RNA sequence: UUCAUCUAGACAGCCGGACGGUGGCCAUGGAAGUCGGAAUCCGCUAAGGAGUGUGUAACAACUCACCGGCCGAAUGAACUA
């Protein structure tokens, strides 16, 4: 006895199994024969609408996500197990959230799109702060002074425990409104941000950082060699 | 801190003999009901044994031999 | 018998739907015909209440 | 006998505490009918009464039967039968008990409104400033928010004018709809206006910040015109800091004259940021109410 | 006070500062409390506790099914 | 100048529907009567039908447009007589809409859709039609979807 | 009924045949079933006319026919059907179509009757009686609200003539 | 004891995603997954309920159902004594 008890939830979606990984494996190995250029893309902390926008703009190509280990096993981990010649370099170039882009479009067009594509993104932890944020004195508003306070709806009272405990911001409730005694500086421009600061920025809705898809390299079917792209790899 | 009265564990002769009689009556009624009632009346190889494959091969060979040992 | 017993309202509407957190009643079952009839009925009820209050104040109070 | 007495005393505590819906004043009767569905109310209390009588009958019958018990086993069986029958009776009251607990909790928080004292009633469309006026003239804690039907129940405040205690009744807003599609929240205000002999203050917003036009406000006033018979009536134009009655359109001035045509109403302008003006309109309403009540008492 | 004054007070002033943490720790303690009650309650209260636990487990299994 | 965008759900054709916009409009200071008149003018095509209305505000102005929506377009193509809240309540939508008008609605809604095929957009519109409860080609919209999947129904544009 | 013997079997439906009705001109039998369908049958051949009438999401509760004296000559009478789902559907049997789908009732419709003055009367478990106009695109003329429970049945003064059409007791 | 998961990655934890038609239809003063009544679909997916709960007057926000990144070796469930 004396064990932890698992919480029981009655939801509509059940867990996936080995069959889903098998389907992704088969689809990758079919796309390797079907298409000509196979690019490796880094898409860390990407929003699903942005990913769907990329998929829509690349109509006729294929973008395959999933487990990095499954994708590397499909590409062939080593030389004696690779699906195609010299594919082990492309397989070992995968890291993190890896997307495989199978296409027949021109290399220059792909590079131009991935160099000219960028979207606004929430600031992430352990990233550079794109601005300096300080909540002003008095009633705390939903935008926190980014827009005029008369325009802005005041912050809802239900978020006050979240701001006081999780965000560690000293707040009070006056007549159902969240108030602070002095201005509160949360982040300074050009400074590494932690999880709490990122949460505060996301809660106030400031989106000043940018998302740029990273392109590691690509593999060509006919030449059977991998060429490094080094795109957005600063 | 007021300690209550503890229940005795000293054996009572009358209780012990009555328990003997009650147990004998219970056994007689159980035998009668088992004879009277109407109700319809090999775990295999444990999974944790290491040589399960060898046991299965041996029993398959024995079945294959006994199939023909009676026929011819 | 000249008259029928009253309709069993619990069959159509339950207590939970009548009142409470899960109540689905938002309008009166029998709304007034119009405001003139409503005020006439309320004035009559006020008069009857005052008459009954005087009649019980004669003895009980 | 002891178990029967316990059940009966619980039922009696339930039955004595709850008000008689028919016996109370008609204003309270209509308000409680709107809030709690008088039919369900009386049916639940009657179910309690029937259960009490049945429990008494079971207790008497089984004591009489236990007079003739011949052994411990038989007497125990009879006692268990009596307690089980009582328990079945009590189990048949699950829904009425839950309904009555909810009703008790809600009715314990209803404000005390005397339908015979001096009353300033406040009515109009939503978002015209009725709660703000109540805050200005009393010390009630009614909420003030810039969306429709912030207030869903009657709110009461008090003040003193010439050493006399006056109560002020803030109501949820009324919409210009027929009574068949009128709902319970509006029926609270309708019943308050119909029952409370008082001084009614109809608040108009000429800036249409309330989401209702001046024509709609005048139409609502003329629709609820039959309600305030033999009561003092007054029209107060709120939010004069945004727009004034003087610089309004000629057609809208004709609408205001149509409002004034109804006897014996009076039009007064006010702003809920104007202490002098809210005090002046409160004093005028009190004077009209006092004159009406004294002239009625003089006969 | 009139109408839903406790809810209005919660809306206007909030709750006690440690309300959420105290409630969370009590709900975390509930499992240990249930086990201790099962092993400590004696007599009629213990028998009633066991009967209620059985009924709750049956109801939960029916809900899952 | 800058353009302010507001979105609301209003009944098409009903004057004075901008009452719910008063908390939003108030700080900006626009005239709610003129806003309601403009909304009524912009929603003349749809009568008795809930539509999505977009208001653009610049300097001191207010312009109203109707953002297309799947359910609103299905109701409009359903061709039901206009109703009144006083008279008609709990109205069901169980009429018939033909596949050609379904494909027209799919073309209208194709611009802001992540589906790569007009067949996929048409199946989205048929799912919306199933939700509103109408019938397509005197059949179930899901039956039309299954026919498209099995390949009996060919969506024209490719 | 002359020989007290069976003549024809009609086995098109899938579930219980809840209601049956005969056309007032005597030409066709309409059956509404528990499988939410309606079927039309030629009695002389014992045969089924076309496919079943579909569209109701619940079982059929009552069937009524358009009166012969209101049916213009050269056309066949229409069929009004009620159902548990709370809707009344009007069917043109000539083209085998549905013309109107009235949906004002919030609850299950108990019965529907096609009167002699171009109106339809529907009774339902929402304690109301709805009077619809066929000539006005199926718009509800009136709502009668005086009952405190389900209206189980309704009847018209001219129901015998409506069901009998032009025929009399002499069978001419 | 019997079933399941597992170096094309076990139990916990942290972080990220958790989408689009769509604020699906009816009803409501208001009801946008979450007061209610019935449908409960399609697309794009690694995955995402016409929504498991907290929350709002309604939205917002958080969460879990599910997926992924870091971590690296066993683990979970149901029974019997
Ligand atoms: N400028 C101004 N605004 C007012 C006045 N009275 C009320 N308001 C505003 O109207 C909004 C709604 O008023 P409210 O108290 O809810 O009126 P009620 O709904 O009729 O009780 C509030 O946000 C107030 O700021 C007034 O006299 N002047
Ligand atoms: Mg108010």
């Amino acid at each position: 006895r004396s064990k932890r008890s698992k919480l029981v939830t009655l939801a509509q979606t059940d867990k996936k199994g080995r069959e889903n990984k098998e389907r992704i494996f088969d689809e990758v190995r079919e796309a390797l024969d079907t298409y000509r250029y196979v690019w490796v893309l880094h898409l860390d902390d990407v929003r699903t609408p942005v990913l769907q926008e990329i998929r829509t703009s690349w109509a006729g190509s294929k973008l395959i996500m999933g487990k990095r280990k499954v994708l590397q096993k499909a590409l062939g981990e080593k030389r004696e197990e690779e699906y195609k010649e010299n594919l082990y370099q492309l397989s070992k170039l995968c890291s993190g959230v890896t997307g495989l882009l199978f296409t027949d479009e021109d290399v220059n067009t792909v590079k131009e799109y991935f160099k000219s594509y960028v979207r606004s993104d929430y600031s992430r932890p352990n990233t550079k702060a794109p601005l300096t944020f300080t909540i002003p004195e008095g009633i705390v508003y939903s935008r926190g002074g980014q827009i005029p306070a008369e325009e802005d709806v005041p912050m809802i009272h239900s978020l006050e425990p979240t701001m006081r405990n999780k965000f560690e911001i000293p707040t009070k409730i006056k007549a159902g409104k969240i108030t602070i005694d002095s201005p509160y500086l949360v982040c300074t421009e050009g400074e590494k941000l932690d999880v709490r600061q990122a949460l505060i920025l996301k809660q106030f809705g400031i989106a000043a950082s940018e998302f740029k898809v990273k392109v590691s390299a690509y593999y060509d079917n006919d030449s059977s060699t991998v060429e490094s792209t080094n795109i957005n790899m600063e | 801190m007021r300690v209550r009265k503890r229940q005795s564990r000293r054996t009572s002769t009358k209780l012990k003999e009555g328990i003997k009689k009650k147990a004998s009556a219970h056994r007689k009624k159980e035998k009668k009901m088992a004879k009277k009632d109407v109700t319809w009346r090999d775990p295999g190889i444990p999974s944790n044994f290491p040589y399960k494959a060898k046991i299965l091969e041996e029993i398959e060979a024995k079945k294959m031999k006994d199939l023909e040992e009676r026929e011819l | 018998a000249d008259e029928s017993p009253k309709a069993r309202i619990l069959d159509t509407e339950s207590y939970a739907d009548a009142f409470g957190p899960k109540a689905q009643r938002k309008r009166p079952r029998l709304a007034a015909s119009n405001l003139e009839d409503l005020v006439k009925a309320t004035n009559e009820d006020i008069t009857k209440y005052e008459e009954k209050q005087v009649l019980d104040a004669t003895l009980g109070l | 006998k002891y178990t029967g007495e316990g059940f009966v005393e619980k039922f009696e505590d339930i039955l004595k505490g709850f008000p008689n819906i028919n016996d109370v004043h008609p204003f309270h009767r209509d308000l409680m009918d709107t809030l709690y569905e008088k039919n369900h109310y009386k049916i639940s209390l009657a179910a309690i009464s029937r259960a009490k009588s049945l429990v008494e009958q079971v207790a008497r019958d089984y004591v009489r039967l236990l007079k003739f018990g011949q052994s411990l086993f038989q007497c125990k069986q009879l006692k268990r039968a009596a307690l089980g029958r009582m328990a079945t009776i009590v189990k048949k009251l699950r829904d009425p008990l839950a309904y009555l607990e909810q009703v008790r909790q809600h009715i314990g928080r209803l404000p005390s409104i005397d339908p015979n004292t001096r009353t300033l009633l406040i009515c109009g469309y939503p978002n015209v400033g009725k709660s703000s006026f109540l805050r200005c003239i009393t010390k009630s804690d009614v909420d003030v928010q810039p969306y429709a039907f912030t207030t869903k129940s009657l709110y009461v405040g008090h003040f003193d004018y010439k050493y006399l205690r006056f109560q002020a009744i803030d109501t949820p807003g009324i919409l210009d709809r027929p009574t068949e599609e009128m709902n319970n929240i509006e029926m609270q205000s309708i019943y308050a206006i119909a029952h409370l002999r008082s001084c009614v203050l109809y608040f108009m917003d000429l800036s249409e910040q309330c989401g209702f036009t001046i024509e709609a406000q005048v139409k609502l006033f003329h629709s609820i015109k039959p309600l305030f018979a033999n009561k003092s009536v007054m029209v107060v134009i709120n939010k004069t800091d945004i727009i004034r009655p003087e610089d309004l359109d000629e057609e809208r001035a004709q609408l205001l004259e149509s409002v004034k045509e109804v006897p014996g109403v009076e039009i007064m302008t006010s702003s809920c940021q104007l202490e002098e003006n809210v005090m002046e309109v409160r004093n005028k309403a009190c004077e009209k109410l006092l004159a009406s009540r004294i002239e009625n008492k003089l006969k | 006070p009139q109408n839903d004054y406790i809810e209005r007070h919660i809306k206007q002033h909030g709750k006690r500062l440690d309300h959420e943490e105290r409630k969370r720790k009590r709900e975390a303690r509930e499992s240990h409390k249930i086990s201790e009650r099962a092993q400590k309650l004696t007599g009629w209260k213990g028998k009633q506790f066991a009967k209620k636990r059985y009924a709750e487990k049956v109801s939960m299994r029916k809900k899952i099914k | 100048n800058e353009v302010k965008y507001l979105y609301l759900r209003a009944v098409g054709g009903e004057v004075g529907a901008s009452a719910a916009l008063a908390p939003k409009i108030g700080p900006l200071g626009l005239s709610p009567k003129k806003v309601g008149e403009d909304i009524a003018k912009a929603t003349k095509e749809f009568k008795g039908i809930k539509v999505t209305v977009q208001l653009k505000i610049q300097n001191r102005q207010a312009a109203a447009s109707v953002v297309p929506s799947a359910s609103s377009l299905v109701i409009t193509a359903l061709k039901e007589p206009p109703r009144d809240r006083k008279k008609d309540k709990n109205v069901k939508h169980s009429g018939n809409i033909q596949l050609d008008e379904i494909i027209e609605i799919a073309r209208q809604m194709r611009d802001k859709s992540f589906g790569r095929t007009l067949a996929s957009v048409t199946k989205e519109i048929l799912g919306t039609a199933q939700s509103v409860g109408c019938r397509v080609d005197f059949k179930n919209p899901h039956d039309i979807i299954e026919g498209i999947n099995a390949g009996e129904i060919e969506i024209p544009e490719n | 009924c002359d020989t007290q013997t069976p003549m024809h079997t009609l086995k098109g439906h899938y579930n219980w045949v809840l209601c049956v009705s005969w056309s007032p001109d005597g030409e066709v039998i309409a059956t509404g079933s528990m499988d939410n369908t309606i079927r039309l049958w030629d009695p002389k051949s014992g045969q089924c006319l076309g496919d079943a009438l579909r569209g109701h999401s619940k079982w059929i509760t009552s069937l009524s026919w358009e009166p012969i004296h209101l049916v213009k000559p050269g056309s066949k009478p229409r069929l009004a059907s009620s159902s548990k789902d709370g809707t009344i559907k009007i069917w043109d049997t000539v083209s085998r179509v549905c013309q109107y789908t009235m949906s004002g009732h919030t609850n299950s419709v108990s019965c529907v009757k096609w009167g002699g003055q171009g109106l339809l009367y529907s009774g339902s478990h929402d304690r109301t009686v709805r009077v619809w106009d066929i000539n006005s695109q199926g718009r509800c003329i009136n709502i009668l609200k005086s009952h405190a429970h389900w209206v189980n049945h309704l009847s018209l003064s001219t129901d015998y003539a409506l069901r009998i059409g032009a025929f009399d007791h002499t069978g001419k």
